[PDB]
Order: C-alpha cells, then sequence, then structure tokens
C-alpha cells in the first residue's frame, strides 16, 4: 500500500494558517523521493532527520499539517522561529522531527479583488505550544479598559491578489513519530 | 574509482555551436539529477542546468536560454549539452556534476573542458628545448586557445601567460641530478588539442 | 534571490574561521546550504552539505551552522592547518535554478619568509634559427604573493617586449609566476648578456644568462 499523499499536497482547498488541517499517516509505504525531487516545492528542508534517509526508515505515524501562509513569512515554519504564525497560529517544537514543504500558490489562492478567505490570528495573550491550534474567536482586549479602548478582533485576512513575498504559499509539515509500538509507515525496503 | 570523463571543448566563433558531453563509470547515472555548471578563468563557480533523472524537465539559467540545451542517455552513461549562438561571456571551463538529492551536494565532479569563443586562429604551439642538481625544461610558444598539457614519460609546469598579441606561452621545468644527464633521456610531451598538436622534444 | 560572501578572511594557524554566506533578496535558510572547497587549479569538491552534515574522508575540523535571524549559514573550520588555504564556494537551490556565492579566498596568516625561486633559461638554439629570442625567466615557491620583475641588458633598463604573468598559488601554498622577454636575435647576440631581476619582500633575486 502506498501513503496518500497526493490527497494532501494536490487537493483544492488548503486550511487556514490559524485552522491548519492535520492528517494522520499509517499502515502504508511512500516514496520520500517522489516528494523532494519535484522542483514544483519552493522550500524543502527537513529537521531532525536527513531526507535520503528517509526511504530507509520507519516511523509508528507520520503527520501531514497543511495550512496557506505568505510567502515571506515561510521563514518562520521552522524551530525556534518567531512572528505571528510562529507565535499565534503555528508552532513547530525547538526539537523538531519532520519536513516543511512550501510552493507558491498564486495561480490558485490569489484573486483579483484580493482572496479574503484565508485568515490568521493577528493577537493572543500568549504563544502557542508547539503543535498547538487556536480557532477562539473572542475580542482581544488590548486595552487596559475592559472591551466587555484597543480592542481588537485576533482574526486577520491576507487578501490574496496577484502583486511575491505577500503572495499565497502553501505549506505542508510531515513530522516523523517515533513509539514503542509497531511502525507501519516506512520508505521503500 | 568513479572518474567523470568529458569531451568536446575547443574554439568555436560568435554565432557558432558547439556540443559537450559527460560520460560516466562507476555510479549509476540515472536515479540522479545531472547539472553543467562553469568556470570562467579567474572567476567563480556559476551553474548552467540541470536535468531530471528521467528527462522529463530541463532547466537553465537566463543568460544561456534557448541558445543551451541540455540532454541525457541513461544507457551510455552520459550527459549531454548543445551550446548554440554562442556569446564571448559564455567562455569558460565547463564542468559536470551530480548532485545526490536535489537540494543537496554536488558528491560527483568532472575533470573539466574549455570553451573558447572569439575570433579565429586555432593557432599551434611552436615547442623548443630549454637545456641545460640542474634544471631542463621545454617552451611552448604561441598558441591558442587553452588548454595545454605537458607530459615527460619532480615536474612544475607553470601557468601560461596571454601576450600582446593574444596567444599564450608557457614554460615548464623538471629537476634532475647533475649525473644522471649522460645517461638518462628526458623527453617532454605537447598536446594542444585545438591545433591537433602533439609533440615530443629531446633536451 | 543572491547569495554574497566576504572578498577575503585571513586568521592564524590553529584558530577558528567562520566564512560567512548572507542572503539577498531571499530566505537562506528556506532550503538547505551547501560548501564546496576548490584548490587552485582543481575541481570543486564537497566539504559542507545539509547545512552541517560533514562526509566521510573529509577533515572533522570542518562545521557548519546556519542563522535564519542573520539570514546566513555558515561554514566553521575548527583547528585551521596551512592546507586549509583554497577558495571556498557555497550554494543553494530556488525553485528553478541552482545558485554558488561569489567565493571565499581563505588565507592562513604567519608562513612567510619565503624567498623566490629563480631559473632562468636563454633562447632555444632552434628559435634562434627561427629568427627569434625569448628569454624564459621563471620563478616558483615564494610567499607572500607579490613581486615586480624587472629586465636589464648589460645592466641597462629593458623596457620592451616584457609580459609577465600575474602571480599564481601552487599546491605547496607558496606561488609562481614567469616573464618572458621577446628580442630579435641581433639584440641578444649583440649585447653582452640579459638579466632578470625579481624583488620580493625587499630583497632583489636576480640571475643572469649569456649568448655563448
Amino acid at each position: 500500500n502506498l501513503c496518500p499523499f497526493g490527497e494532501v499536497f494536490n487537493a483544492t482547498r488548503f486550511a487556514s494558517v490559524y485552522a491548519w488541517n492535520r492528517k494522520r499517516i499509517s499502515n502504508c509505504v511512500a516514496d520520500y523521493s517522489v516528494l523532494y525531487n519535484s522542483a514544483s516545492f519552493s522550500t524543502f528542508k527537513c529537521y531532525g532527520v536527513s531526507p535520503t534517509k528517509l526511504n530507509d526508515l520507519c516511523f509508528t505515524n507520520v503527520y501531514a499539517d497543511s495550512f496557506v501562509i505568505r510567502g515571506d513569512e515561510v521563514r518562520q515554519i521552522a524551530p525556534g522561529q518567531t512572528g505571528n504564525i510562529a507565535d499565534y497560529n503555528y508552532k513547530l517544537p525547538d526539537d523538531f522531527t519532520g519536513c516543511v514543504i512550501a510552493w507558491n500558490s498564486n495561480n490558485l489562492d490569489s484573486k483579483v479583488g484580493g482572496n479574503y478567505n484565508y485568515l490568521y490570528r493577528l493577537f493572543r495573550k500568549s504563544n502557542l505550544k508547539p503543535f498547538e491550534r487556536d480557532i477562539s474567536t473572542e475580542i482581544y482586549q488590548a486595552g487596559s479598559t475592559p472591551c466587555n479602548f484597543n480592542c481588537y478582533f485576533p482574526l486577520q485576512s491576507y487578501g490574496f491578489q496577484p502583486t511575491v513575498g505577500y503572495q499565497p504559499y502553501r505549506v505542508v509539515v510531515l513530522s516523523f513519530e517515533l513509539l514503542h509500538a509497531p511502525a507501519t509507515v516506512c520508505g521503500p525496503k | 574509482e568513479v572518474q567523470l570523463v568529458e569531451s568536446g571543448g575547443g574554439l568555436v566563433q560568435p554565432g557558432g555551436s558547439l556540443r559537450i558531453s559527460c560520460a560516466a563509470s562507476g555510479l549509476t547515472f540515472t536515479g540522479y539529477w545531472m547539472n553543467w555548471v562553469r568556470q570562467a578563468p579567474g572567476k567563480g563557480l556559476e551553474w548552467v542546468a540541470n536535468i531530471k533523472e528521467d528527462g522529463s524537465e530541463k532547466y537553465y539559467v537566463d543568460s544561456v536560454k534557448g541558445r543551451f540545451t541540455i540532454s541525457r542517455d541513461n544507457a551510455k552513461n552520459s550527459l549531454y549539452l548543445q551550446m548554440n549562438s554562442l556569446r564571448v561571456e559564455d567562455t569558460a571551463v565547463y564542468y559536470c556534476a551530480r548532485l545526490r538529492w536535489l537540494r543537496g551536494n554536488f558528491d560527483h565532479w568532472g575533470q573539466g573542458t574549455l570553451v573558447t569563443v572569439s575570433s579565429a586562429s586555432t593557432k599551434g604551439p611552436s615547442v623548443f628545448p630549454l637545456a641545460p642538481t640542474a634544471a631542463l625544461g621545454c617552451l611552448v610558444k604561441d598558441y591558442f586557445p587553452e588548454p595545454v598539457t605537458v607530459s615527460w614519460n619532480g615536474v612544475h609546469t607553470f601557468p601560461a601567460v596571454l601576450q600582446s598579441s593574444g596567444l599564450y606561452s608557457l614554460s615548464s621545468v623538471v629537476t634532475v641530478p647533475s649525473s644522471s644527464l649522460g645517461t638518462q633521456t628526458y623527453i617532454c610531451n605537447v598536446n594542444h588539442k585545438p591545433s591537433n598538436t602533439k609533440v615530443d622534444k629531446k633536451v | 534571490f543572491m547569495l554574497t560572501q566576504p572578498h577575503s578572511v585571513s586568521e592564524s594557524p590553529g584558530k577558528t574561521v567562520t566564512i560567512s554566506c548572507t542572503g539577498s533578496n531571499g530566505y537562506i535558510a528556506n532550503n538547505y546550504v551547501q560548501w564546496y572547497q576548490q584548490r587552485p587549479g582543481s575541481v570543486p569538491t564537497v566539504v559542507i552539505y545539509e547545512d552541517n552534515q560533514r562526509p566521510s574522508g573529509v577533515p572533522d575540523r570542518f562545521s557548519g551552522s546556519i542563522d535564519s535571524s542573520s539570514n546566513s549559514a555558515s561554514l566553521i573550520i575548527s583547528g585551521l592547518k596551512t592546507e586549509d588555504e583554497a577558495d571556498y564556494y557555497c550554494q543553494s537551490y530556488d525553485t528553478p535554478n541552482v545558485v554558488f556565492g561569489g567565493g571565499t579566498k581563505l588565507t592562513v596568516l604567519g608562513q612567510p619568509k619565503a624567498a623566490p625561486s629563480v631559473t632562468l633559461f636563454p633562447p632555444s638554439s632552434e628559435e634562434l634559427q627561427a629568427n627569434k629570442a625569448t628569454l624564459v625567466c621563471l620563478i616558483s615557491d615564494f610567499y607572500p604573493g607579490a613581486v615586480t620583475v624587472a629586465w636589464k641588458a648589460d645592466s641597462s633598463p629593458v623596457k620592451a617586449g616584457v609580459e609577465t604573468t600575474t602571480p599564481s598559488k601552487q599546491s605547496n601554498n607558496k606561488y609562481a609566476a614567469s616573464s618572458y622577454l621577446s628580442l630579435t636575435p641581433e639584440q641578444w647576440k649583440s649585447h653582452r648578456s640579459y638579466s632578470c631581476q625579481v624583488t620580493h619582500e625587499g630583497s632583489t633575486v636576480e640571475k643572469t644568462v649569456a649568448p655563448t
């Protein structure tokens, strides 16, 4: 059997970076070399593991998390980064084991008026713990006076237009999970 | 061990075409991305093009676009680069290299071929004996373009100088004990592949 | 997207050097960064791949680091040796093109006092019959690589027909260069002798040859 990675990368609508979707990958085999070899991706970096050895390895599960961000925001999907997406949207652990893959989505996700359906969180009382997801839509109180002065809605929009640093970039995070349980996703052996 | 052997460098006129190949031995050349990356004299590395393992997609740098076509034969374990509409700026030693994975290192490289692009006169060297611990060697005069190989089957061959006429000249010296001059015979082998010149001279 | 490197960097033997590869118009840590050494007149070989992984058989002194904050990938050589003196290149890959740095010329200080080795050859017998004469002054094994070559005929300066090579780095880290003087056979045989004079770190080294 093959890991249905196609379901992830070639899906029609990706999540918004605040409600980032997660798919679990199990009981399958993946040609990881199909992924990295493609010039399609404007980013391919893995942390905690060399991609070539991915094919030699077994993992208890693999998690595919996908969302859309701005190109010049990509630098953040990486351990130890800071920023809106790093702090208020998607947080990778300091010690990561996975791969971060990104491509420009302007042809699909930019509209002429701006595509306002891709959203992000701009304010939060505190930062995300790694792999935490916050869809809370309650008013953010930025002022001493209770909103019940400096009161804001946490979620902004990207409003994507064919302007690349502000262009839509779809992102996939593959985290490689090892448990004391039988590995069910392995490379080609 | 694995050697990557290229051929086909030489002199071409502006607007002319040249074709160069890299042939593999000791590695499976099939499953990898193949690339051409050039380096002009006294200059730095510049990636020129690359090609997918199965030939599906080919990518080139902007300044060669439309002018170069990169191709491969997996059966011969060979990589190819057709250079058309050549310009002076293209003058460079052209290396072939294989990247281990698409964003990784170049684990294997070729020895390099030089393409020179300019006016005419693939003019050959005139090889003269430079006669005598003592030193003896050969003078490689008035040639064009590079490269020249000098052999003797402590040898120090020197880089050439490009004269005011526009042609290179090269010298080469080896040192040997004074006692062995009478007994041993010393001959230098000069090859200027552009001029189909191969000369052996006694000293 | 582009990469900038320091033009030159120097540090003493036994110390540690960092050679930076900082990104313009993009993010360097978006994709892996690879490092390539090129010794004079030799093919590039890998020294660091995948930002910080080290190939087998490459000296243990080579390390790598990445700094997304300063937009730079770094090449580190612990406990330097004189044999590390070579040009170093970083590369990375944007979605459609492989991209290389300008290149870094690494120097290992404190290894000088190498005077120039001169061997001087008179015009060949074959060359004279061809109505030409070229005197060949070959200079090798000197450090630092800065020299001025002047020719004399009868201890009177020569102002014509002199072509001198830019000093070039050898394998043994010294420098080699060649100077050729073009003469008509009459100018050669008429004069007493010709001399080749090399001044290096304030010392003049000269050889004199004579028509026999």
